[PDB]
């Protein structure tokens, strides 16, 4: 049946290129042999023997077998090298995970650049990522890893979510100790620059704030290489951690340690002029410093920007053409 | 889209291990030995009542696709425990659970992992993933318990003493093919009504719906009291069997 | 890692801007003109212009204004480079010695910010009282012009119009005043603001909003006698000043798109008007006196004076004499005429300065077996278009061949003793419902011709509308000889046929050399072609022969010969074809994890694909297989202009952000996933816009030239005229000049105080890093220029390294001899 997965193999597709290394094996883009569909097969390595089977890969297999969203990545199936014959011990071939094949990589467009986004595109974009955050966070999992290059976008102008490998279930009424770093610097929320270590699911909300404001900008809005610096990046826009704006800041552990030069003023605002009214109030409440006072989800989903938006209508991005390559 | 992890009692008489001539009692006897080797190494090794089950369900499921003649039984627990500790984000090192399992076993049973211990568990963790379909997630009896409970309103101490002597029930239904037989929903519900019985307690009282008396319809549509007596049955045949008696 | 080396060959030669004032003295008339990092400044005479000083600046000049504020003697000069390095420069001369002081300097990039479409611009306040400067949508930026403000320090004021597309501060206001065109949903429209350095935002503008032509490009600052401003657009031209409305829209301009603009009348009587076309216009503004003894404009005239060359910047000199500066054509001095020459016209040309325009194409071919080898480039576009034949003998020989159109891609067949040239004519829709030429070119003036008849695409039955006036492209393939360079033959491709792609070769075992040229059919509705066609043809005895077609499903972005096969992308697909006894292509293997195959590249079985988006790939062809395998693609993503390969392991491409790159192979098979890396080990800014990497030299080789440290020769063409050389060095030369340019760069005084490393530094609109495996030729070829006393500073402390000597610290004089040798690579 169409559920038992591990046992079909490989050879079904006919593998076309490599689109990317990722953290257990790489990703090579291929073609189903029997339907035509374009899948990309994450490759996952048990020959290592440190630890078996990667974590990381258990968690996306467990996690997404469960997720049902348009804009959340589909695990199609898994699929095996073909196995040593009756020799499980000498066998050390690979499992490959099957997914979606998503033209394109929100990382990649912006790179080059060659990409244009208008406001109704991004609202078309925007409401994607947070239906589909808002489903994952009402299934009470945290994607602990929002990034660009983690949001798949077809031509269409369809998005999706795409690395769960360090994905976790959140617990309100038990608060549990997790893994201080998780996002990537330049999307890292502050509270855990400070190292709470108990965090919320608003963390999630801070990276597709700094995603909003990039694809206004055409530049990701906090770019540092140190974590004190990105806090002071931060805290120059946001405005510095204080116990005013963040009561429970003094809790954190690095608070006193990890200082700004200067007790900064809110400037998001101003700095972000540009911005239309109703995004721009999204994003002074995606940006809040205090993980409590930052919106959720949902919020973002009722909100003047986002909630008129109609799903029907996509907007299909500006994306690069032929005249577009001529120069 | 997902696979069926539930069998007739019926089926039972054709596992595997039935058809290479190994008799009832004694697959009925190894799979309590695989499952309390499970609890046992990772209730030393400090491990979460999830994670325990994961491992022994994980293990149930194994042995409905092979035979426990050409898969050692503790060799399988070690390694269901090893991979259930991922599943479950409470992980453990191979290394640590080969010790603790050479702690707990004699010279004669702890001879199965063979020359080398950790090589025979982490190998079967290919075996093992393609045998339960890549299915990870699990439910467990546990949380419905819970869920349940919370709904009961009435004398704080007699809803304790009703859940936790559930709660024992739940953890001896782990050395059975139960959790091969009905959802853990059910299982929540007819240790519910097993406690209920013996501490003679009458729970439609502490419910939304006090005059009706098939008061677990509320909680699980569509369970005859059949399946319920089944299920008791069951549970309580092993404690007459051992020398062990209700917990009361 | 590695290790390169890249020289400017021949300097950028567009002119990018130009403006006249009182820079060099109070006194002289001076003209400043800005080629791409380049300054270069003329003392006007009556005969042309005499040189006086020429500076490079570490960045692109992107504003270049001269003002002259209360209490100084003579103009002082405003440049922003397009990183946003801010300066302002002051010249200086002592008898014989002429050096350029820096009197303010910073850099005025923030943090958050959208880059406007239209993109920087920058005005000064008549009175001089601030600088005005559009970097970011939303945000106009003000740096005061006060003489404390030593770092150019600067704040930003809200600006509610998003979409700007020009501004100017206009002259005869009470407070400085900018007056603007902007675009929102309802069209474009006129609108001005106050600016007040004490409130630090805006205030209420001296006159009301007024909606204008819906392609307003231009904002013209009218002098105080008028006052006010016009606004010129693609058919009409209107001056608006609080109550005062006047609009002239004659027929010529509609034509063609006005681009430029300049002052002939200090008084704004006169202005000059140019467009893409090279015509050249005066606007008069006709004088009306009142009574009241007030002045008021009465009515506006366009008066066509003659033709110039496309031209980027005019600026009138003095007398009759306008200089041209032009970007896709030769610049010029013309002098205009009172009275009209027999044929209408009232410009006549004085002296022409070569602009190697835009390379769009380039071969380097060894033309009279001297072994020094000639480069032919594909230069300008549209009228301007010519083919350009370079040779070392100290300075540079340049032949021109006019053309007339536009060039598009060369290459040399030596058996023919002539070159293929593939170039695009410019024609309108005419009442007859074809099309006629705007000028005679290079296809309608061939020798003998030919139309292609190929029925492939004749099935039609798609729909394309044709309105009278619209232009199309028309796109032959040249035969060209070598020694006359005179156009021997013009095949003239299918209507909506571009050609994109040309090679010269033998195929299999077929002894005939062919022409062979891929093509795809652009349709406006189609945002990519979904047809094309590859053509083989053959040139014999005059006459060009239609050998064989294949139909493919794309555009034919690039071909390449692959040892005695053919290597073409189409679109998503890299495709090796066979050449059968049957004289017609066979598909042999396919790829197609491509997103758009724009440039190939081949070294023995391997080949390099530039993606528009997904940097470079390493390729392999398996000929125990039949079939290609993906060796190693560079995941970090860049968009590709121009690539080349180096040697067997290491790749060198060029980013659209003028910034170049290196990736080599991790030749490291612990794990496959490595070797499947590309590590890009060198990254270098560059500051030009590459299109075509080209294997060669020009210094000549006698077999005897001494052999430079150096190895290799990639010759590259640029947009803005430049051609540089990039070359390979050993670990211990590239130490050694890389050291030194740290110690040039701390003894070298750069133009606007601008440190070398960061202009040399990789940068995206998103990234910036550190320049790595690169040496600036330029920066190391400068120590032969600066003095004695810092050539010694320089050499302290320096020794060497892995040589015969393992330490040995050398002397002023050991470095100029190294430099010298490095000199003559080019
Ligand atoms: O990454 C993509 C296509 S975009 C791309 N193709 C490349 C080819 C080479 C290099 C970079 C590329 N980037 N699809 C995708 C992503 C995640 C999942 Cl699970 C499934 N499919």
């Amino acid at each position: 049946t169409e559920s038992d997965w591990g046992k079909r193999c490989v050879d079904k597709f006919d593998i076309i290129g490599i689109i990317g290394e990722g953290t257990y094996g790489q990703v090579y883009k291929a073609k189903d042999k029997d339907t035509g569909e374009l899948v990309a097969l994450k490759k996952v390595r048990l020959d290592n023997e440190k630890e078996g089977f990667p974590i990381t890969a258990i968690r996306e297999i467990k996690i997404l077998r469960q997720l049902i969203h348009r804009s959340v990545v589909n695990m199609k199936e898994i699929v095996t090298d073909k196995q040593d014959a009756l020799d499980f011990k000498k066998d050390k071939g690979a499992f490959y995970l099957v997914f979606e094949y998503m033209d394109h990589d929100l990382m990649g467009l912006l790179e080059s650049g060659l990409v244009h986004f208008s406001e109704d595109h991004i609202k078309s974009f925007m409401k994607q990522l947070m239906e589909g955050l808002e489903y994952c966070h009402k299934k009470n999992f945290l994607h602990r890893d929002i990034k660009c290059s983690n949001i798949l976008l077809n031509n269409s102008g369809q998005i999706k979510l795409a690395d769960f490998g360090l994905a976790r279930l959140y617990n309100s009424e038990e608060s549990r100790p997790y893994t201080n770093k998780v996002i990537t610097l330049w999307y890292r929320p502050p509270e855990l620059l400070l190292g709470e270590e108990r965090y919320t699911p608003a963390i999630d909300v801070w990276s597709c704030g700094c995603i909003l404001g990039e694809l206004f900008t055409k530049k990701p809005i906090f770019q540092a290489n140190l974590e004190l610096a990105q806090l002071e990046l931060i805290s120059r826009l946001c405005g510095s951690p204080c116990p005013a704006v963040w009561p429970d800041v003094i809790r954190l552990p690095y608070f006193n340690t990890m200082k700004p030069k200067k007790q900064y003023r809110r400037r998001l605002r101003e700095e972000f002029s540009f911005i239309p009214s109703a995004a721009l109030d999204l994003l002074d409440h995606m940006l809040t410093l205090d993980p409590s006072k930052r919106c959720t989800a949902e919020q973002t989903l009722q909100s003047d920007f986002l909630k008129d938006v109609e799903l029907s209508k996509m907007a299909p991005p500006d994306l690069p053409h032929w005249q577009d390559c001529h120069e | 889209t997902k696979p069926c992890w539930y069998w007739d009692k019926k089926d039972l008489a054709h596992t595997p291990s039935q058809l290479e001539g190994l008799d009832p009692a004694t697959e009925a006897r190894y799979r309590r030995e695989g499952a309390r080797f499970i609890f046992d190494v990772g209730t030393r090794l400090g491990l979460h009542y999830d994670t325990l089950a994961t491992g022994i369900i994980y293990f149930h499921r194994f042995y409905m696709f092979h035979s426990f003649k050409q898969f050692p039984r503790y060799v399988t627990g070690a390694c269901c425990l090893f991979l259930a500790g991922k599943v479950e984000e409470t992980p453990k090192k191979c290394k640590d659970i080969i010790k603790t399992a050479r702690s707990l076993l004699n010279d004669v049973q702890f001879g199965q992992f063979g020359d080398d211990p950790k090589e025979e568990v982490m190998v079967l963790e290919r075996i093992l993933l393609q045998t339960i379909k890549f299915d990870l997630q699990v439910e467990h009896p546990y949380q419905f318990l819970l869920k349940y409970a919370k709904q009961l309103k009435g004398d704080k101490n007699k809803i304790q003493k009703l859940v936790q002597m559930a709660w024992t029930f739940v953890n001896d239904s782990l050395c059975t093919t139960l959790s091969l037989q009905w959802e853990p929903e059910i299982i929540a519900v007819a240790v519910m009504y097993l406690a209920g019985r013996l501490c003679k307690f009458e729970i439609q009282e502490w419910t939304s719906k006090p005059m009706y008396r098939r008061w677990w319809e509320q909680f699980v549509q569509d369970v005859p009291v059949d399946v319920l007596e089944d299920i008791c049955h069951q549970i309580l045949d092993l404690y007459s069997q051992g020398k062990q008696q209700m917990p009361h | 890692m590695s290790y390169n080396y890249v020289v400017t060959a021949q300097k950028p030669t567009a002119v990018n801007g130009c403006v006249t004032g009182h820079f060099t003295s109070a006194e002289d008339l001076n003209l400043l003109i800005a080629k791409n990092t380049r300054l270069e400044i003329y003392v006007v005479t009556a005969e042309g212009l005499r040189p006086v000083k020429e500076v490079g600046m570490y960045g692109k000049i992107a504003v270049m204004e001269l003002f002259r504020p209360k209490g100084e003697s003579k103009d002082l000069l405003f440049i922003l480079t397009a990183k946003y390095n801010a300066c302002i420069l002051e010249y200086k001369q002592s008898g014989e010695s002429i050096d350029i002081i820096t009197r303010a300097h910073g850099n005025v990039q923030d943090r958050i910010g959208r880059p406007s479409e239209t993109g920087i611009i920058g005005i000064i306040d008549p009175e001089c009282r601030m600088i005005g400067l559009r970097l970011y949508d939303g945000l106009f930026k003000v740096i005061p012009l006060d003489r404390d403000n030593k770092e150019l320090k600067a704040f930003n004021i809200r600006l509610e119009e998003l979409h700007v597309i020009d501004v100017k501060f206009l002259y005869g206001c009470q407070a400085p005043t900018i007056c603007f065109v902007y675009q929102d949903p309802q069209g474009r429209h006129v609108k001005t603001y106050e600016v007040s350095l004490r409130e630090k935002e805006f205030n209420k503008g001296p006159w009301k909003q007024e909606n204008v032509e819906a392609e307003a490009s231009m904002v013209i600052a009218v002098p105080e006698p008028f006052g006010g401003a016009i606004i010129i657009g693609q058919e009409s031209i209107t001056y608006h000043n609080g109550d005062k409305y006047l609009a002239i829209a004659p027929p010529i301009i509609k034509q063609s798109t006005i681009v430029c603009h300049n002052r002939v009348d200090p008084n704004g009587s006169r202005y000059l008007l140019g467009d893409m076309e090279g015509r050249l216009f005066m606007l008069l503004l006709e004088k009306e006196e009142q009574m009241d003894g007030t002045v008021t404009l009465k009515d506006l005239r366009v008066e066509l004076l003659g033709e110039t060359s496309i031209a980027e910047c005019l600026t009138y000199l003095d007398n009759g004499v306008v200089f041209v500066g032009s970007r896709l054509g030769d610049s010029q001095l013309v002098k205009l005429n009172v009275d009209s020459n027999e044929q209408g016209s009232y410009v006549v040309a004085m002296e022409t300065f070569t602009n190697l325009g835009p390379i769009v194409d380039m071969c380097v071919v060894d033309l009279e077996r001297q072994g020094q080898g000639q480069l032919v480039t594909c230069s300008g576009a549209f009228k301007e278009g010519s083919l350009r034949i370079i040779r070392n003998g100290q300075k540079l020989h340049i032949r021109t061949v006019p053309l007339y159109e536009s060039p598009r891609k060369i290459c040399y067949q030596e058996v023919s003793q002539c070159f293929g040239v593939l170039s695009s004519r410019i024609e309108v829709q005419d009442t007859s419902g074809g099309t006629t030429a705007l000028r005679p070119s290079a296809s309608t003036q061939a020798l003998s011709s030919s139309v292609s008849s190929s029925k492939l695409f004749s099935s039609s039955t798609a729909p394309h509308e044709t309105s009278f006036g619209e232009e199309v492209e028309v796109h032959n393939l040249l035969i060209i000889d070598q020694h006359t360079f005179e156009v021997l033959h013009a095949h003239q491709f299918l209507q909506n046929e571009y050609a994109l792609s040309l090679v010269s070769c033998k195929l299999g075992k077929d002894p005939n050399t062919y022409f062979i040229v891929g093509t795809a059919m652009v349709y406006p509705e189609e945002a990519e072609p979904k047809q094309g066609r590859i053509v083989v043809f053959q040139y014999s005895d005059g006459k060009l022969q239609t050998v064989a077609e294949k139909e493919v499903k794309g555009a034919v972005y690039s071909m390449v010969e692959f040892n005695g096969k053919l290597l073409a992308s189409i679109n998503s697909t890299v495709r090796l074809y066979e050449w059968t006894t049957e004289k017609e292509l066979r598909t042999e293997c396919n790829h197609y994890n491509n997103i758009m195959a724009l440039y190939l590249k081949t070294k023995g079985d391997f080949i390099l694909v530039g993606d528009l988006m997904r940097s470079v790939l390493l390729l392999a062809y398996k000929p125990m297989e039949g079939n290609f395998e993906e060796i190693a693609r560079d995941f970090n993503p860049n968009w590709m202009s121009a690539v080349e390969i180096l040697d067997d392991d290491n790749f060198l491409g060029a980013e659209n952000a003028f910034n170049l790159f290196v990736c080599q192979k991790d030749s490291a098979a612990t794990t496959d996933e490595e070797r499947q890396h590309l590590q890009e080990v060198g990254l270098f800014h560059l500051g030009e816009f590459v299109n075509v990497f080209c294997h060669g030299s020009l210094v000549m080789q006698n077999l005897g030239e001494t052999s430079t440290p150096t190895q290799g020769s990639v010759l590259f063409g640029t947009v803005n005229g430049m051609i540089g050389l990039v070359t390979s060095l050993s670990e211990s030369w590239y130490n050694l000049l890389l050291d030194m340019q740290n110690r040039l760069n701390k003894v070298i005084k750069s133009v606007g105080k601008i440190e070398h490393s960061f202009w040399r530094s990789f940068h995206t609109e998103r990234k910036t890093e550190p320049a790595t495996g690169f040496i600036d030729g330029d920066l190391i070829e400068s120590f032969l220029d600066i003095s004695r006393p810092k050539m010694q500073e320089v050499v302290a402390n320096l020794q060497y390294d892995d040589g015969s000597g393992m330490k040995r610290e050398a002397t002023a004089d050991d470095l100029i001899k190294v430099v010298e040798e490095l000199t003559r690579i080019h």
